[PDB]
């Protein structure tokens, strides 16, 4: 709550100053119209005052009105708007911060009065405070307290009189003679609906105590324009306001420690400033020829006045404070008087920029309160600040440089065209570094001039001594340089900034923080340190390969802590992973840096574990990181990983990418279920126009994955005229391996048959025509847990693509091969025992004898027999590899997972239910059961060949097979049509075949028993139990109920066998197989199916209607509740009847070439889930 | 609370009692005038407790599909259809047995005449 | 058996993860686009155990009301309205937090697009 304060109270101020601040400037004849256009109006002169528009001021005020009119059409409005609302913002708080802690000279509050809200204590004490500020007119101020009104411009007489008294301490800030400022400040600024309420009671008392109040109004005034300004292109206006932040002290104490600190202490090892600092981190060894070089290369003595800080990007001015405390701890045990330190501080050792006007101003007024907190002289003394904002020079005026005078020009000129853009470059402009004399001689120049001559010459000087301030900073050399870079990546890609950088930072244009770090080591000098904290992702990509190969050859690592994640107190960043580190300006190839690894922590333990020192890792040198491919700073790894991955081969060329449709991909792609077998080319040979492809899905190894195909008729012409790429033609159509390219989980390969084509997203492996190497091997090699540890070390974001492959090593061996061939069989003959494969044979079930419980205990012992064979054949892969390198690899993650479908774990969930599983995948089998007996009755199998029988298109040469003799033992139908309803009234009742298909399997003695098993473990899991009924009301329950959804469900909302319902009430139910529809399938569905159930039904109300009436009892209203649903099953049916005859004229012919999800919408309401399936609702008639 | 061990046994149960006590002290001597007093005790037998209903729900006893379509509520709300779902179950088991009541009652009270003295 | 604990959150962390698999395999670019991505997201997440189904209601987080009267199935069987109940409230929950996702894949691939190369 002690920050919810400011963060509530913030933004609301930042909208009333910009509200009072634009109201004035319209009162005075300034305004701005929807489009942006000025609306200046013409100032009127009636005579001793003026008359903009329809209000007078008495023509005192017309010069700062023209200077405020010439401000306004150089530069935006808005500009001028806020940096008004933020000037007098910042004057406010500093006043009330400043009288809070009684550093005033007269010792009475300002902006308040203790002990009586809504009240002030400057006008009671009226004459002590005029004789203090405005002396001259003192008498005249008492003469208004006798008046006993002019309140409010007695108030405002005596508030504009401090700001004058304070323009000498702080020029950066405050200025005494007539300025704009004065014009726009609110009036009634005592009343009770005043600006300064909100600020003297809105906020607590206690939060001025300390000093960190100033990084919170820093942070929290700008949060809703950073908000708003975030999901676009940020131009050249909006920079600061998207880039702000605040950063934690420990981050800050550890990154000052280990610069300033670390050379004093080389230079005296024993000093007692040792114990001072807590955060130091001491070497851990080396070796004699690095510590010999060292202490060749290290000075003797060194004196305090030598020493420079730069902050390249100021912002609140945390950084500075730590520099300032270090600094006078090193001066305090050199020698000096206590109220000496300060002034030799602020003169000789800070410096510090930025790009806005703001952050200056906090930071020079921070520095001064933390000088003032050990001193009294100062603020009475002139001390200049060398804190600066960077600002454009496009003037040349004549007056300067003509009459400022009383060789140099040609300087000038030379260093005035630098700054043409400052506003959106920054800090990243170089200056050359023999041009550091001559610019600080003229700048002392200017200096003297700014006091001695005349009007004209202190004008131009004023005008002047910011470029030149600014260059001289820029040009100068330091040992030490503390930042923390802004943030922007491809987004705010202003075209100017991104053209600059690809011009001047080419192997770091890819974001800003990395052309921060650049240019922070060009402006080192040498043996100097460079200590910042930046994002994570520079240490483990591609883009920054050369960054890395440039850093690792010319610096030397000191220090780095890996802060991970959740780091800067959960101010948002969920994505945002941090480092810090500390690097040398030399070179040393035989360096031990040292690494902590905080990670997997929160900000108070990671705090804790890096103030106790623990998770260290100090035992690689430096050239070690070049053993590795791609050079990735992996400081965690041992040393017999790094020195084996050079002793073995890396893949070649054999890797290469897939072909790429620019877009419609529901044009082209399809599940091989919904075409007909004929075009398919694995099966069915003579027309070829859909061929597999493969994509890439879950993890699975070895085999698997096959469930799409892809349009290349005649090579490719309807692909060819859409633009697509094609990549590597001539490697199609051959055998070899595929991996997902952007997974997960892990890293798996499969191998992959002929007669295929490969996705970008899943790419391909090709042998060459005699290597060396064989595919089974590659294979044994890349599913091991080496590779797997490997793939995770090298790319911790999981996105493989080619060119990382392209360098995992390869291991030659014997054994590997036959091993990588059984464990391919073993797969193969997992994934074909379903229906969902074109290789699936028979039903496994069906093919032992005796009882349905021996056979489900045989199919469950067959599948513990693969399980338990590929666990033992997958432990000699492993422990092969193991001899081969002498070295043991963790195991980590589902380095130990087996990837099939007679794993319950793997297809079920890691949740360990086995009393669950035990009935769910009971269910599932007898479900997959009652599935493919519904296919044996609609023609798709059958009992005497193996293999799809029918699958072709529009109920063509069916009769002709089915004369032959494919279906003997159980016949298949001849319409095509089967109904599903809730009595024995039609032969084709489902639950009748089903009754007879299973009576001829497994014979006619146990009927019975096999029934009552069938029905009792479709109870276990799929349905609910019921209180007494047989086996056959239950299957017939089954079908009925949730017959459809798992079907739906096995198909993924593609199903082969379409439903026709009647609608709410089960009035008409039948399956349609889409293979065997054509033209005359409706007719033949009114004719013969439903006018014969409405005549039954009109019977049966008549019969049943005729008993109750005769006759009646106590119980008869069962017979009454009977004969209820009856009448509205039959208006149903009528409704329906007469749907299905208007849609029946039309003789509708559908194509299978075109996907399920067009041809589903073409029959209006007659279907079931068009909704669900189509993506749209049904269209009336 | 939510750990609710409700059944329909007990509800039935429940039912059972208050039909008993509606058919005992309104004193109804026909077969066919039975309708309003198993209307009132179906009514007030029905819990409240969402909780409860859920619970009974998941027991044993109960189907899940509605046997006539003019009881269905017309709402937006889900407790309303299942506590429809419960009051036509416990409807028709009540009504499955009801004449025994009736003629043990009759018989009953046929032996307090007293010759009306 | 007819025992099961089952919550709400445990539904909506697996429909997390599954719309992280789809957004990452399909490869989604475009807002308009996640729709889909999100509708199958929830259709495997339902589940299909009535005890289950009957459980998830009572636990926290999913109220008892529809706020869409276009959602509610015409039909007889009660797990249908609590299905579709169940998905739109995951529907809404998921797309209420959805650019996220989104906004980091475009960033990630943007980075490794290595200048589409
Ligand atoms: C995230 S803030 C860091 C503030 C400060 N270092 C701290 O921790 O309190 C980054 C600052 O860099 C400044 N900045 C942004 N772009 C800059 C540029 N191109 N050149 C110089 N400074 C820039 C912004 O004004 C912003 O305040
Ligand atoms: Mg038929």
């Amino acid at each position: 709550m002690n920050t919810n304060n400011i963060k509530k109270y913030a933004p609301q101020a930042r909208n009333d100053f910009r509200d009072a601040v634009i109201q004035k400037l319209t009162t005075l004849g300034i305004a701005a119209d929807k489009k942006g256009n000025l609306q200046i109006a013409e100032a009127e002169t009636i005579g001793e005052t003026v008359r903009y528009g329809q209000f007078d001021y008495p023509l005192s005020t017309l010069p700062r009105r023209e200077r405020l009119v010439k401000r306004a059409r150089e530069q935006g409005f808005e500009v001028l708007v806020e940096h008004c609302a933020y000037t007098w913002f910042n004057r406010l708080c500093a006043i009330r911060y400043m009288e809070l802690h009684g550093y005033l000279d007269h010792g009475f509050r300002m902006l308040s009065h203790p002990e009586t809200p809504t009240a002030f204590e400057v006008l009671d004490h009226v004459p002590e405070v005029a004789e203090a500020l405005l002396p001259e007119s003192k008498a005249q101020l008492v003469e208004m307290k006798l008046s006993g009104n002019q309140d409010e411009a007695l108030y405002r007489e005596l508030l504009l009189g401090q700001c004058h008294a304070l323009h000498h301490a702080m020029p950066f800030l405050f200025e005494a003679v007539d300025d704009e400022a004065e014009l726009l400040l609110p009036d009634n600024l005592t009343r009770t609906d005043s600006i300064l309420r909100g600020l003297v009671d809105d906020i607590p008392e206690e939060d001025w105590e300390q000093v960190e109040v100033i990084g919170w109004l820093y942070q929290f005034y700008i949060s809703e324009k950073k908000d708003a300004v975030i999901g676009k292109v940020v131009k050249s206006e909006d920079i600061p306001a998207a880039t702000q932040l605040f950063t934690p002290n420990w981050i800050v104490q550890y990154l000052v420690q280990n610069s300033v600190g670390r050379q004093w202490l080389q230079t005296y090892p024993d000093s007692p400033l040792k114990d001072k600092m807590e955060y130091y981190i001491e070497p851990a060894e080396q070796t004699p020829e690095v510590q010999a070089q060292l202490a060749a290369i290290t000075p003797a003595s060194i004196e305090p006045e030598s020493i420079k800080v730069l902050d390249p990007a100021c912002g609140s001015g945390h950084i500075l404070t730590e520099a300032y405390n270090v600094l006078k701890a090193i001066y305090e045990e050199r020698g000096y008087r206590t109220r000496d330190i300060p002034q030799l501080i602020l003169e000789n050792n800070i410096f510090g920029l930025d790009i806005d006007d703001r952050a200056a101003q906090l930071s020079g007024f921070a520095m001064l309160m933390l000088a003032r907190q050990d001193d009294r002289r100062i603020l009475g003394r002139g001390v200049r600040l060398n804190i600066v904002s960077l600002q454009e020079s496009k003037l040349d005026i004549a007056e300067v440089w003509t009459k400022l005078n009383f060789a140099e020009y040609k300087l000038l000129m030379r260093t005035l065209a630098l700054f043409t853009s400052a506003k959106t470059l920054g800090s990243l402009i170089q200056v050359p570094q023999e041009d550091e004399a001559a610019l600080k001689a003229f700048l002392e120049r200017l200096y003297r001039l700014a006091v001695e001559g005349d009007i004209q010459q202190k004008e131009a000087a004023a005008e002047l001594i910011p470029y030149i301030q600014q260059a001289w900073i820029l040009a100068q050399r330091y040992d030490a340089v503390v930042a923390n870079p802004p943030y922007m990546g491809g987004k705010g890609m202003n075209g100017d900034l991104k053209e600059f950088a690809k011009k001047q930072f080419p192997d770091s244009k890819s974001d800003l923080f990395a052309m921060f770090m650049q240019h922070a080591f060009s402006l080192l000098k040498e043996n100097g340190f460079n200590a910042q904290v930046n994002m994570q992702s520079w240490m483990f990509l591609s883009s920054y390969e050369a960054l890395r190969g440039w850093l690792l050859d010319n610096k030397t690592f000191i220090t780095m802590a890996h802060l991970g994640a959740r780091a800067f107190g959960q101010i948002s960043g969920e994505v945002v992973q941090t480092t810090a580190w500390v690097i040398k300006n030399n070179h040393s190839g035989f360096y031990k840096p040292v690494f902590f690894r905080l990670v997997d922590d929160n900000e108070e333990h990671k705090k804790n574990n890096l103030l106790n020192r623990m998770n260290c890792f100090k035992n690689t040198l430096q050239n070690d990181f070049k053993k590795i491919p791609g050079s990735p700073i992996a400081y965690w790894a041992t040393l017999a990983f790094i020195n084996s991955f050079l002793k073995l081969p890396a893949l070649g060329t054999r890797a290469v990418k897939g072909l790429d449709t620019n877009g419609s991909i529901d044009v082209f792609l399809r599940r091989w279920p919904e075409v007909s077998i004929n075009s398919f080319d694995a099966l069915g040979k003579g027309n070829s126009k859909w061929f597999p492809i493969a994509k890439g899905g879950e993890l699975r190894k070895w085999f698997g994955n096959h469930e799409y195909i892809i349009n290349y008729e005649n090579d490719g012409i309807e692909l060819r005229k859409n633009k697509a790429n094609l990549r590597n033609k001539d490697m199609y159509f051959q055998e070899g391996g595929t991996w997902t390219v952007v997974s997960t989980t892990g890293f798996s390969m499969r191998y992959m048959p002929k007669g295929f084509l490969f996705d970008q997203g899943g790419s391909a492996v090709f042998c060459e025509n005699n290597d060396e190497l064989s595919i089974y091997n590659i294979l044994a090699c890349m599913n091991s847990k080496y590779i797997n540890y490997s793939a995770s070390l090298i790319c911790p974001t999981l996105n493989f693509t080619t060119g990382d492959v392209r360098k995992f090593p390869v291991i030659k061996n014997n054994h590997l091969e036959d091993l990588a061939k059984k464990a391919i069989e073993i797969s193969k003959a997992d994934w074909n025992q379903f229906e969902t494969s074109w290789e699936f044979s028979k039903n496994k079930l069906i093919e032992h004898k005796g009882n349905v419980a021996y056979s489900y205990a045989s199919y469950c012992n067959f599948q513990d027999k693969l399980y338990e064979q590929l666990v033992n054949i997958e432990k000699n892969i492993n422990n092969i590899i193991e001899e081969i390198l002498g070295f043991k690899i963790e195991t980590t993650e589902n380095s130990e997972l087996i990837t099939l479908n007679s794993n319950k774990i793997y297809r079920y969930g890691q949740s360990e239910t086995n009393d669950t599983f035990l009935n769910r995948h009971r269910s599932d089998t007898i479900s997959e059961l009652i599935s493919y007996s519904v296919g044996c009755q609609m023609g798709r199998y059958s009992l005497d060949r193996e293999g799809l029988v029918y699958a072709h298109e529009g109920n063509k040469g069916f009769a002709e097979l089915a004369a032959e003799g494919a279906y003997k033992t159980f016949p298949a139908d001849n319409d095509g049509i089967l109904p599903l309803m809730d009595d024995e009234w039609f032969e084709d009742d489902v639950t009748s075949r089903v009754k007879e298909f299973v009576r001829t399997v497994w014979g006619e003695e146990h009927l019975q028993e096999n029934l009552e098993f069938i029905a009792e473990s479709l109870c276990l899991y799929a349905i609910k139990p019921k209180k007494g009924e047989s086996a056959l009301e239950t299957i017939r329950r089954y079908l009925s109920t949730q017959f459809w959804k798992d079907h739906m469900k096995m198909y993924k909302k593609r199903p082969i066998y379409w439903l026709f319902s009647s609608g709410k009430e089960k009035a008409f139910e039948c399956l349609v197989y889409l293979h065997r529809y054509n033209d005359a399938t409706l007719s033949r569905m009114r004719t013969e199916y439903v006018v014969p159930l409405l005549a039954r039904y009109q019977a049966n109300i008549d019969r049943l209607n005729d008993q109750l009436d005769e006759a009646s009892g106590g119980e008869a209203t069962r017979l009454k509740r009977e004969r209820d649903s009856l009448i509205k099953k039959f208006s149903e049916l009528r409704s329906y009847d007469d749907r299905l005859r208007h849609y029946a004229d039309m003789r509708i012919s559908i194509d299978l070439d075109d996907g399920v999800k067009v041809n589903y919408g073409k029959f209006g309401d007659l279907l079931a889930d068009v909704k669900a399936i189509t993506g749209n609702a049904p269209e009336a008639i | 609370m939510a750990m609710s061990n409700m059944t329909y046994n007990n509800v039935f149960d429940h039912a059972y009692e208050m039909l008993k006590e509606n058919i005992r002290y309104d004193d109804i001597r026909d077969t066919d005038d039975l309708h309003d007093a198993i209307h009132m005790a179906a009514d007030n037998a029905v819990p409240h407790y969402y909780a409860d209903i859920f619970s009974v729900m998941a027991s044993e006893g109960i189907d899940l599909e509605f046997e006539d379509s003019g009881l269905m509520p017309d709402t937006k709300d889900v407790i309303r259809i299942l506590q429809a779902r419960i009051y036509e179950q416990l409807t028709i088991d009540l009504w499955e047995d009801a004449e025994d009541l009736l003629n043990e009652y009759l018989e009953e009270v046929e032996e307090y005449e007293e010759d009306e003295e």
